[PDB]
RNA sequence: ACCAGGUUGAUUCUGCCUGACGUGGAUGCUAGUCUCAUAGAUUUAGCCAUGCAUGUGUAAGCGAAGCGAUUAGUGAAGCGGCGGAAGGCUCAGUAACGGGCGAGUAUUUAAUCUCUAGAACCGGACAACCUCAGGAAACAGAGGGGAAAACGGAGUAAGAGCAUGUGUUAGCAUGUGAUGAGAACAACAGUGCAGGAGAGUAAGAAGCCAUCCCAUCAGUUAGUAAGUAGGGUAAGGGCCUAUUUAGACGUAGACGGGUACGGGGGAUUAGGGUUUGAUUCCGGAGAGGGAGCCUGAGAGACGGCUACCAGGUCCAAGGACAGCAGCAGGCGCGAAAAUUACCGAAGCCUCCAAGAGGGCGGUAGUGAAGAGACGUGAAAACAAGUGUGUGUAAAAACCACAUGAGUAACUGGAGGUCAAGGCUGGUGCCAGCAUCCGCGGUAAUACCAGCUCCAGGAGUGUCUAUGAUGAUUGCUGCGAUUAAAAGGUCCGUAGUCGAAGAACAGUACUUGUUUGUAAUGUGGCUUAUCGAGAGCCGAAUAGAACGAGAAGAGUUCAGAG
RNA sequence: CGCUAGUCAAGAACGAAUCCGAUGAUCAAGGACGUAGGCUGGAGGAUCGAAGACGAUUAGAGACCGUAGUAGUUCCAGCAGUAAACGAUGCCUACGCUGUUGUGGUUAUGAGCACGGCAGAAGAGAAAUCUAGUAGGGCUUUGGGGAGAGUACGCGCGCAA
RNA sequence: UGAGUGCAGGGUUCUAGAUCUGAUACAAGUCGUAACAAGGCAGCUGUAGGAGAACCUGUAGCUGGAUCA
């Protein structure tokens, strides 16, 4: 199938090159896994040396960091807002690292309202927290790891990432 | 046989004419130059005959030995 | 940024030596970004593979070199 | 085809030269050898010797000369073909003797083999029936047989060769 | 190739061995184990060969079967067992006791010692790391390792092991005016006590050393071992003391200086 | 470290042809003995009848039927375990991670070593067994029991990744968590199996440098050159994809086409060279041609599977099977290459083994490819035969003693080069000979024969490639007025080449120390009757690491011109 | 390149206490000139004369000789690219014997510098002869026994040749 | 991921072909005699016409000329 060998590509002067070899299984390569959200669906991959790797396939939930407090919850994702990559991913909801996507944000809203000097310190996700808006992004590799972990954005990661959202 | 050209070729001994019939098989031997080159007095010949029926001309010519038959 | 480097060959059968060049790409940090320059001199050090042709980056650089802008004496003397 | 084993003649430029035939013939008439073969093969042993002393002499270091030039000696001395009182220890007659080396002949090398051996000690009549003699196990050395003429004998030998009586 | 290779063709097998060209034409490959492939010898050539006391396949079977031979206080079982450089050797039957060192030419030879000299053995310190639940260890040039030795032993040290307890006895360090024996290179199985080391970044370091019949030699640390607590040395050396002399000393020897 | 014959009525030159000598194949005639090597590579990586080349069991995983027993036992059908990815064969494809030298990562590794190291319950089936019973065969059905250290679930240790502290970086702390197991048995006194961390072996990917011919092939490339982000993999990377930047490589030969397994090495050789390398060692690729793949620690495997294309085999016509660039063997093709042989022994590899397996390997048979030593008489008195013993796995040969005896040379030549007859008889520009020069028209030392000589000799002639001859390819080292040979004249880029004086710096340059060579080759010594042969020793090329010297080369200056 | 005046640019050599300071040698590719004969357009047309036509001479002359006659031969604007384009001797730079004769400058009037001719010598060379003596100075072109052949196929220039 | 196979083209190497046109060898055939002597018009190089055929004629050049004058 898929291969991850150079044996087909061209030379730095532009000139072709010929074959020497068939194919060869320790250079394979495998197709994408297009994590969908959804109820959970994970899948066990044989792997080299006879080690095994975790493929996700649809997943509901992350586990997501709060940096500044030190500490972390366990929540639903509702869908992408955005992905650098490209534009076709977020409209189709798939999951990858270094994607932003929207979560259930009142275990955050019960945690950081015990701070006095919340509202001062982050004005703008205290809004975002009032008006149901909670936003993450993923930082583990799902189709590798076989689940979804990230962190909450705060400050100036929000006043940067909202810019890409808004129409 | 091996290139399916015609050739000629000389016969070297005193009565060796009388050696060969028609549809006889030949082996057929260079004359010794650098190049393909004619030998001697000979115009335009550039091999002779070594061998008829598998056996030695030369034992043919002098009676040493009998075609296979 | 591409580098040239070199050197001569020596052919055993006529006792002589022939020239001879290699060209190698090399990474350039923002850091050196003004101060290096076409005919400049380059140190670089090896590392793993960063693209198809790219294996090592720029260290350091030695400037082409000026002596002195030469002294001109005073009309006074 | 390429396989074991030396190559130990050479055969001569020029097969039909006046001089070197008349030589030769001389030498194996002389000293009853089967054929030429048997001479070319000795002729080419001597070349071998004198290419040695050559290339020590020229030599520049003096770590080689000194070592290889008393090995070259003692094993001619052995053979008993160069007779000399070479000393040991003295760079010049070092020097003096490698040059004496450098024109011995074949004829010294010839002397030293068995059928020649057996005729010059008086045990044989002739160089002919010397070689009869070792065909037919009748020469002995040490207490034991040998069957084959070429047999080159060692300086001191002398002493232990004999012959015995026919079978019948 | 498809997978791991499992035979050795004669012409390939290691100088060190020294095995005979012309007869047959396969080795012994030796088994995965303490030393490098390169730095060892499988125990059945020094069985038929080295010390001999077996002549045949189905001796050197025997002899293994019964459960005779014990090597650094284990008995073995596998015929192609790695044996390498200051490695004990036993049968317990007879009380024979022997050490493996190399000829002044670089093969390997087996010396005899007494029940002392069998109880310890030499080898050089090569990492340091710390192990899960916080456990310092250290590890050695033949797979050794060692849990809470002391922690002031340095890499590129060498230590005495006692073989009846697995622990470290003692520890020497790269200095000027110890003793040296020589495992690689063009001075293999010469002894000798270091004049100077000349130290060099990022590569390896140059060691100088002087012979005890006076001859100079200089390698790199990676060729050597120390052998002594300063002066003088632990294990006992073969019946030559490692001096090797050139052809030309042999001669002058034989047949007296060149005199004026 | 070398020459000879041949343009003219003679001469001196240019110049090429031919002889004389190594080596790789082919072939004519002849052949006594013993020893060491080697054989379908060249043409067709063409086609294949037959037989063999891969299997393994203990005191110590599970043990059905049968036999048998005061509730014992046995002896094992299958299951499980470990191997079948090595070795053997060939050179089609490949101008390239194909080759040499360094380095150890961005990686994965069953066995094996050192240290360490394990409290767990429950359930079905599969194969064999038993009763029916299909199919031309190859190959399969129903139904019912029953095991495991085989398999699936439960709890439980453990635990990937992510985030923050702290120690590069292990480790430790804290929060959060997908996942989620595990073998004992025998006592002849041991053998196994779970987890970690480090070694050891093997791959994958990388750094530097060297690599053939055609200009009657001058422009080539658009995943192409790069960047940001993501997927994928054991892992770095246009490896693949989205949007941005236009790069990359060329007369110091890019791109295209033709050709090639690459080295260690071989042949010739005063020196400088010229030619070759299928072929004992190392590394690569393939299994009729292409492509996909399951199992496993490891295969894109072909004495595993699947499909097409080209070919075949058996049938009861419905279907089945198969791949000798393994070892013997057959047919073709060619100018071209051995026995359908023995093997509880030697060297090694494989298993659950005080044992089983191996055409891998060894032993002989066959053949004037190559290389040693000796016979074919002596002057008194000579191989090869034979019988015993040895020898070996069993043999034969070899060697020892003892018996008979009296056998044993051919190939090419004899005018010059070029060693050796104007001998006798035939033939008359015929028939033939002759590498070259030339012989023969009736007085032929050259044809055809007789007889004497010469040369090498168990060997000698011929054909064909190549090295030498050859200073006729010229770096060392040829020529260009008239022999073959200076562009009709200028300008000019790439290229090759460039003052004196005073100073300066170390990358080339040269050299030290240390690495870098098994075989072959080189310098030696020791044992087979001798000599090749065998065994042990010493030094070594190119290439790389670190120092040193500064004449030549290089860079700068101006009270120098 | 050969009559006389006037006019317009640049070059070579010589004399000498001028200025700048390595700016230089040779040269694939690329560019400019090139007798004659030929070709495209204009002007012109005395003499000479390919082709063509006659008269003689001869076996025959189609030729040589004589009569006649056209394109060309001259000029302007271009194309073309060959010669026994030869001293059959590449370009820079050296080291080298004598006598004699020129041309242009300068001169202590003794001589020099640039460009030549001639006659010996010594060396050289197969000789004839000497642009050819001595020599690992630098760079480009170029030959390798006669023939076939400076021919075939492909390609580049040209209106064609 | 892709074997196989349709249909157009190219790139290479061979081979057929009525007829035309080179070269080489032709014991000695036919017609002349162009070159080598001042070879019977001194020869040769470029270019342009013409012609059974060697060759002939105009124009510029060369001596390797029959002249170192
Ligand atoms: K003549
Ligand atoms: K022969
Ligand atoms: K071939
Ligand atoms: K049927
Ligand atoms: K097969
Ligand atoms: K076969
Ligand atoms: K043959
Ligand atoms: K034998
Ligand atoms: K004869
Ligand atoms: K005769
Ligand atoms: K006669
Ligand atoms: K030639
Ligand atoms: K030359
Ligand atoms: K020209
Ligand atoms: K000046
Ligand atoms: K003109
Ligand atoms: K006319
Ligand atoms: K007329
Ligand atoms: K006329
Ligand atoms: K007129
Ligand atoms: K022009
Ligand atoms: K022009
Ligand atoms: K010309
Ligand atoms: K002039
Ligand atoms: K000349
Ligand atoms: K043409
Ligand atoms: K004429
Ligand atoms: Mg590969
Ligand atoms: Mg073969
Ligand atoms: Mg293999
Ligand atoms: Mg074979
Ligand atoms: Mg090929
Ligand atoms: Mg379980
Ligand atoms: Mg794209
Ligand atoms: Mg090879
Ligand atoms: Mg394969
Ligand atoms: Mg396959
Ligand atoms: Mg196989
Ligand atoms: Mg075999
Ligand atoms: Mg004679
Ligand atoms: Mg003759
Ligand atoms: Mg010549
Ligand atoms: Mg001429
Ligand atoms: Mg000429
Ligand atoms: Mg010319
Ligand atoms: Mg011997
Ligand atoms: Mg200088
Ligand atoms: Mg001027
Ligand atoms: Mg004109
Ligand atoms: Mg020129
Ligand atoms: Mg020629
Ligand atoms: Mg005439
Ligand atoms: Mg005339």
């Amino acid at each position: 199938g898929i291969s991850r060998s150079n044996r087909h590509k061209r030379k730095e002067t532009g000139g072709k090159k010929g074959l020497h070899e068939k194919k060869r299984k320790n250079n394979c390569g495998r197709p994408p896994s297009n994590t969908r959200i959804g109820e959970r669906r994970v899948k066990q991959v044989r792997v080299r040396g006879g080690n095994i790797k975790h493929r996700a396939l649809r997943l509901d939930t992350g586990n997501i960091a709060c940096k500044t407090h030190n500490f972390t919850l366990n929540t639903s994702i509702q869908n992408v807002m955005y992905h650098p990559s490209n534009n076709e991913f977020m409209r189709t909801n798939i999951l990858t690292k270094s994607a932003v996507v929207k979560i259930n944000g009142q275990p955050f809203k019960h945690e950081l309202e015990k701070d006095q000097q919340f509202e001062s310190k982050d004005p703008v996700l205290f809004d975002n927290l009032r008006k149901g808006n909670c936003y993450a992004i993923i930082t583990s590799r799902p189709g590798q790891v076989g689940m979804a972990d990230g962190y909450l954005l705060q400050g100036e990661e929000l006043k940067f990432y909202m810019e890409k959202f808004k129409k | 046989v091996r290139l399916n050209k015609k050739v000629i070729a000389y016969v070297p001994h005193d009565g060796g004419l009388n050696q060969i019939e028609i549809n006889d098989e030949v082996i057929v031997e260079g004359l010794g130059k650098k190049g393909c080159r004619s030998k001697g007095d000979i115009p335009g010949v550039r091999f002779r005959v070594c061998k008829v029926q598998k056996v030695s001309l030369k034992a043919l010519v002098t009676k040493k030995k009998e075609r296979p038959a | 940024i591409v580098v040239v480097k070199r050197y001569l060959h020596y052919v055993k059968k006529y006792k002589r030596y022939e020239r001879r060049y290699k060209n190698v790409s090399v990474h350039l940090s923002p850091c050196f970004k003004g101060l290096v320059n076409v005919g400049d001199t380059v140190i670089c050090g090896e590392t793993r593979p960063l693209s198809k042709t790219k294996r090592f980056v720029v260290v350091g650089f030695e400037k082409k070199e000026i002596k002195e802008k030469k002294l001109k004496m005073l009309s006074e003397i | 085809v390429k396989s074991k084993g030396i190559k130990k003649i050479v055969v001569p430029h020029r097969p039909f030269e006046r001089e070197r035939l008349v030589s030769e013939m001389y030498i194996v008439g002389k000293y009853g050898l089967r054929n030429k073969r048997e001479l070319w093969t000795i002729q080419k042993m001597c070349d071998s010797f004198k290419l040695r002393a050559k290339d020590l002499l020229i030599t520049p270091d003096e770590k080689e000369f000194t070592l290889s030039s008393r090995r070259l000696l003692k094993k001619l001395a052995e053979w008993g073909v160069f007779m000399e009182d070479v000393d040991y220890n003295n760079k010049q007659s070092l020097t003096n003797n490698l040059e004496k080396l450098l024109d011995l002949a074949p004829t010294s090398f010839l002397e030293r083999r068995l059928q020649h051996r057996i005729f010059d000690l008086g045990l044989a009549s002739s160089v002919h029936q010397a070689r009869a003699f070792i065909h037919a196990r009748r020469v002995k050395i040490n207490g034991s047989v040998v069957n084959k003429p070429g047999y080159l004998v060692k300086d001191g030998e002398d002493g232990f060769i004999e012959v015995v009586e026919s079978k019948r | 190739v498809r997978g791991p290779r499992k035979h050795l063709k004669r012409l390939n097998a290691p100088k060190s061995w020294s095995l005979d060209k012309n007869g047959g034409v396969f080795a012994p490959r030796t088994s995965t184990g303490p030393h490098s492939m390169q730095e060892s010898i499988p125990l059945c050539l020094l069985l038929t060969r080295i010390l001999k006391v077996a002549s045949n396949n189905k001796e050197i079977k025997h002899i293994m079967k019964n459960r005779l031979i014990t090597v650094n206080g284990n008995i073995r079982t596998d015929s192609r067992y790695p044996v390498g450089i200051m490695d004990v050797l036993s049968i317990k039957k007879t009380n024979e006791h022997y050490r493996l060192l190399y000829n002044i030419a670089g093969k390997f030879v087996l010396h005899k010692i007494t029940e002392e000299e069998a109880q310890y053995r030499i080898a050089k310190v090569t990492n340091k790391k710390v192990v899960k639940g916080n456990i310092p260890h250290t590890y050695t040039s033949c797979g050794g390792s060692f849990k809470y030795a002391d922690p002031s032993i340095s890499i590129g040290d060498s230590v005495k092991i006692d073989i009846k307890t697995s622990k470290i006895v003692e520890n020497s360090s790269l200095e000027v005016g110890k003793v040296v024996y020589l495992i690689k290179g063009k001075n293999i199985g010469c002894l000798g006590v270091i004049t100077g080391i000349e130290k060099r970044e990022g590569t390896h370091d140059i060691v100088n050393i002087v012979d005890k019949v006076g001859r100079n030699f200089s390698t790199i640390f990676s060729n050597i071992l120390v052998v002594g607590a300063d002066d003088n040395p632990w294990v006992t050396f073969t019946k030559d003391e490692g001096i090797k002399y050139s052809e030309y000393e042999q001669s002058i020897k034989e047949y007296g200086p060149m005199n004026e």
